[PDB]
DNA sequence: CAAGACCAATCTTTACACTCTGTGAGTATTAAAGTTACCTATAGCGCCAAGTGCGCAAAGGATGAGCTAGTTTTT
């Protein structure tokens, strides 16, 4: 409300373009690095197997976090926190 | 005249907004760090307004990159002054070109006329942004605007804990900036000539002396402020609490003829002061405030309609708050800071305006003390105060001692309105079940009080959509409405209930009304004090009272005891002997061994007689409890007392038996039988001492107290759990 | 006490923002009675000059006074206010101003103050230290009246007593060269059992050449525990050898000076013998 | 920062009671790890030594701690406490002790601090300043290991850098005479338009006679705005006449020195010409 | 091709106008003492008139003597 000029932008395919390795890297610092089951599966992988899905129609992209699941918005915010920080830092200098 | 202050992501603030300022804004709370942070934010903003090099503030979290401070100024009076055709001056035109020029040239010929010239209020918004790299940016890139805003809305800060009485810099700053005189028209030469003429033996001596002095002391020339200060000092005839009073009085007086509205902050106005001194300070401030008020019929010279400046107080004294509430009234507000769950400062408004004149006139220190609390327990009678303020009982529970208990009626509760400051000061209202349901003997039907109807109406919520879990409340409300008749049956001639127990209904209504911060006890305080599990302790207390308080009236105990034993029968005439021998006295003399043995034997015989009569006349052992809790001004089961039963003319035999017991044997207990006598404290202390002697561990004695007294211990435990849940937030 | 005031100045911890000694000196050393100034006349005059409407400044001052009621002004505060309103303005510079004001204002009164100054050269360049004494001497000689030097502005009045506590040879050299017969040097030292002494070191020289060629080496002798007097430069070269003095940590506390018969006569080491021991080595 | 610490010392306003710089310097310069000192073992040792009944000292300590509970000791605080419990005690003396500690506690470590000192001679007798410089030089020379000077207690480690801000010719004379090749003199001055310059003034002399006979007159030339060199006593007598200099208050700011060709070569005034202008007058 | 980002200082500082002495709703609205303020800088060579110039550049003697000019960068 304090501004005189207004601009609007949109992101194309926001949920479909979230890289899975980015999600894994974002969630790694908050999960202990250890083997949950013997010496075959890790705790981080076991937790992350409950949020991804191998889409039959999008087999080219591999497995992605699909829209309609309960945990998708929180993961999206956590992943995009870095980009939000970068954009906010850029916009602060321009006022 | 600031209207809004907003702080985002700085120090201990996430998003804090302060608005609706009054003249006598007062700040209280437990979190002093929040007040210090607010003061630092204001000082930083006003230092950056005047282009001073200061360290930027810190961030609450590092996952952001900006920190914003927003200020809104009400530029309404200045606009009216400048835009008038009567005022033609340099300063007015400069102010218009600086403030109202840019925003007015972008409007058409329709919005300017009849749309912004009738009653509108003009606002000016200034934003300061701090970046991650310690960079400072403004929303308006014009130093002239900032300078004009700083010189039109000055900020003054007063600290009373560390104040030097030998420094009068704030006084001179206020005097120099609140004058309407141009001091540049006073030529130095003519004043020097006048002084020389006034004092001289030979013409020119003073001028030569001044020239010789100046030729040696040649330094930088006087500034304008120094010259005006010197002129004021030569004009006037002379130069902790007194300093603050002088500052406030000067600020009020000098601003009546100027369009500059300062903002003042004062920290700890009552440090090292008598309560009467603080009350007198507030009273004098109010009198000076009311002296210069021109409202309605009050007119004439010396009375103005100029708005008053804004004053903020940081105090920890209930006396100042009480005086401010009583005197100023609608021109003041109370702020409460507190914290959050994760840790962050809040700002809330506490209600301080009352529509009842009696409440304002009867306002005392307890009402002010209610402000400085973290958990308030509201009760109706005076026995609840005697029960909940017992020192021995609170010794074992170091969590209910942090709550304050207050006696409030319906009108007092309405005036206080605890629901407004619900998030800042949690509270619980404890009442009895008689306030909701009334029972009758002649007509076999319950009835609902207007308070119950109001609660049902408040719980009922029309204009709503479906929500899972809300239909149960509607079903409970429907059951409460339909239980209006509730035909039942009373046994023992309208004394007990067939099978109701008043417990399931009480539990259900408590579950329903928990959302409204209410708790309805099944029975009264005396009912909870003496129950079926407390008969041995009550009997032991009565026996101890008989053993201790009863003494021989005659100065010679042996002769009187022998005469009364040889005159009255020891077994059949024991009651007349006890009545005519032992009396209640404050002092307990020590008798001989034989006299002590005889007195002990007589007391044991009296105890045996009373216990045998008690266990013989009554059999079910429940009528004993009923009679005990009814003789001590109480009601049970049917909600009936002595006076109510006598007016209803029911249970003649029970009343006659109680009267016989009172007027025949328990004549000594009668003074400790009226309301507000002091038996509660004595009984509680005796019971706690006995249990402490029997059981050493704290857990064991607490468990035994819970077993003996279920209801009050449950209330204390619930209050303690509520306090522990919110302990982190409401603690500095 | 009121005829012989005592002033003490410490430059080590002097505050430049405090001008109390200056105001005290100006107020005490005055020849005017300020009780005849009155108060109503001055306030009325200022009100007439500064206010367009007749009666604005007076009402403003009355309103201010009515709410700032305090103790009345003393005479000293009143005269200080008058002096401040009559003038156009408010470490080394402070001391120079104090001394100059005292000298200027003592010329028309019989008050004879005595002033003590401690460490006038703290944090001061040697040129500045010399310039301080030079300016003091110039202002001292400006007011002196003697025979031919007669006229207005020249007086026959005793000057106030000034005491210096210095650790720098520059100030001593300047005060010896400039003042001459109007200076003395005091040496404290100590006794064998422990007790402060007071002795006078000769500082007046009849020879004009010696006073003109006075330099830092001559002033260094005043701060010497033991002086060794020699004639030729070969003795200076021999007794100032670093390697030779490295093995004897007791001859390094003595200073060696090249002295002639005329120089020895002018210095006269025998006068201050109990304070500064000396030895004269010849062939 | 931890490899090249910076220590700044002011002497005009210094508190002798506070010993924080000394404790910080000692704690930073050590080669011991105090993490293996068992607290319980030391407490038991003290209890056994100081008590007649076993364990009462431990009871006293835990009773005190249970009531004065606060933040635990940091590493630096406990190191300082351990150092204090092992030593027998806690203006010019403070500075000398700090310099000696700095020089002593750096010969076995690779940490080289940088020291700045402001006004080392404030309120100090000239002999005291000379003794201070001499003591510093002796401390330096004690640990030097060059050529035949070899043995225990002598090291090849570099010495830390020390900067002085002085207004006294005595300290400059002593530091020139003693250190020699291991010292330099900086002159700030100013530019025409207003700016601070930095120049180096020559202070190393190859001639041993000149360095041995170095005195206060030679050191006075370092604080001269303008130097006039002459080759006779008559020129000194003429150019130092008080009456002649009274009428020309522009030549009184120049220092006149009597120098020979060898003295001029040793001084070499041409090296520092933009800082100290000079003129050489001959026949 | 066209584009947000268009320097610092320009002397400083302060301050209501009115008829009414407490109050003001313009279609586009600063100035006036006070105090500084300081300013400043020049070859080829010689000669006589001593810097405002004149002559000559062959001595020398008033127009034969006759003569040259570094690197690099922008460009």
């Amino acid at each position: 409300i304090y501004g005189s000029s207004y601009c609007r932008l949109d992101i194309s395919s926001f949920f479909n373009n979230i890289s899975f390795d980015d999600v894994k890297q974002s969630l790694s610092p908050y999960i202990k690095d250890e083997y949950l089951i013997g010496t075959e599966q890790k705790l981080i992988d076991a937790i992350l197997n409950s949020v991804g899905y191998e889409s039959p129609i999008r087999k080219d992209k591999g497995m992605i976090i699909p829209m309609g699941f309960r945990t998708s918005p929180a993961i999206s915010n956590i992943v995009f926190r870095k980009m939000d920080l970068l954009i906010q830092d850029f916009c602060a200098k321009k006022g | 005249t600031i209207e809004s202050i907003r702080v985002k992501n700085l120090l201990s603030f996430d998003d804090v907004i302060l608005r609706d300022f009054r003249d006598i804004n007062c700040i209280i709370g437990r979190n002093n760090v929040g007040k210090s942070n607010l003061l630092k934010v204001i000082r930083y903003f006003y230092a950056k307004l005047e282009n001073k090099k200061v360290i930027p503030l810190d961030f609450h979290t590092n996952y952001n990159a900006v920190g914003e401070i927003t200020f809104t100024f009400d530029t309404t009076r200045i606009k009216k002054i400048v835009t008038s055709r009567k005022n033609n001056g340099r300063f007015h035109k400069h102010i218009y070109n600086t403030l109202f020029k840019s925003s007015s040239v972008k409007l058409n010929f329709e919005e300017l006329i009849a749309r912004k010239n009738s009653t509108n209020k003009s606002f000016f918004s200034l934003t300061l942004t701090i970046c991650k790299d310690d960079s400072v940016m403004w929303s308006v890139d014009d130093p002239k605007v900032r300078s004009l805003l700083a010189t039109l809305y000055p900020f003054l800060y007063i600290e009373t804990r560390h104040i030097d009485l030998y420094d009068w810099n704030p006084i001179w700053k206020l005097i120099s900036n609140l004058n309407s005189f141009n001091f540049d028209d006073v030529d130095h030469d003519e004043l020097v000539n006048f002084l020389d003429e006034k004092i001289s033996s030979r013409k020119g001596d003073y001028k030569k002396y001044i020239d010789r002095v100046v030729s040696v002391i040649d330094t930088k020339p006087y500034t304008y402020k120094e010259k005006v200060i010197n002129y004021i000092k030569v004009a006037i005839k002379g130069d902790s609490n007194k300093f603050l009073e002088t500052l406030l009085h000067l600020l009020i007086t000098l601003t009546r003829t100027e369009f500059i509205s300062p903002i003042v902050y004062i920290d700890e106005p009552e440090v090292g002061l008598h309560p009467k001194l603080a009350e007198s300070f507030v009273s004098n401030l109010n009198k000076i405030y009311s002296k210069f008020k021109k409202t309605s019929e009050l007119s004439g010279p010396g009375r103005y309609k100029t708005p008053y400046p804004n004053i903020f107080y940081s105090t920890h004294s209930p006396s100042i708050l009480k005086q401010t509430i009583k005197l100023f009234g609608k021109d003041q507000q109370v702020l409460h800071f507190s914290k959050k769950k994760d840790g962050s400062t809040r700002v809330n408004k506490i209600n301080s305006t009352y529509s009842d004149e009696r409440f304002l006139n009867i306002f005392s220190d307890n009402e002010a003390r209610l402000f400085f609390s973290e958990y308030i327990v509201f009760v109706e009678g005076a026995t609840e105060l005697e029960l909940f303020r017992n020192l021995s009982l609170l010794n074992l529970y170091p969590a209910f001692s942090l709550a304050d208990i207050y006696d409030a009626n319906e009108v007092i509760l309405a005036n206080i309105n605890p629901g407004y400051s619900k998030a800042s000061i949690p509270f619980v209202i404890i009442k009895d079940i008689d306030t909701l349901i009334d029972y009758s003997i002649k007509t076999e039907k319950f009835s609902l009080r207007p308070l119950f109807e109001k609660m049902i109406k408040e719980l009922t919520k029309e204009f709503d959509y479906y929500d899972t879990g809300f239909g149960r409340v509607r079903k409970e409300i429907d059951l409460f409405s339909d239980i209006q008749s509730s035909t039942k049956k009373h046994m023992d001639s309208g004394l007990f209930f067939k099978r109701f127990s008043l417990h399931n209904l009480s539990s259900r209504i408590n579950k329903v009304s928990r959302k409204l911060n209410r708790y309805f006890m099944t029975t009264t305080i005396e009912g909870a004090l003496i129950n079926e599990q407390s008969l041995p302790y009550f009997f032991n207390w009565i026996g101890d009272v008989i053993l201790t308080q009863m003494t021989i009236n005659n100065p010679n105990p042996d002769k009187f005891i022998e005469a009364m034993r040889r005159r009255y029968n020891i077994k059949s005439q024991v009651v007349p002997l006890f009545k005519s021998v032992f009396c209640i006295g404050l002092n307990h003399p020590v008798y001989s061994s034989a006299v002590d043995k005889q007195a002990l034997r007589i007391k044991l015989s009296f105890l045996n007689y009373l216990k045998r009569k008690v266990y013989s006349d009554f059999n079910n052992e429940k009528e004993i409890v009923l009679a005990l809790r009814l003789a001590f001004g109480g009601k049970t089961e049917t909600q009936y007392t002595l006076d109510k039963l006598r007016k209803d003319g029911e249970a003649e035999l029970f009343r006659e038996k109680i009267k016989n017991y009172k007027n025949n044997e328990l004549f000594f207990l009668e003074p400790q039988m009226t309301k507000t006598s002091g038996w509660v404290t004595t009984f509680l202390n005796y019971t706690i001492e006995k249990i402490t002697s029997e059981e050493s561990d704290d857990d064991r004695i607490r468990q035994k107290l819970s077993f003996i007294f279920p209801e009050i211990i449950s209330i204390i435990e619930q209050a303690s759990s509520s306090i522990e849940a919110e302990e982190s937030s409401l603690t500095g």
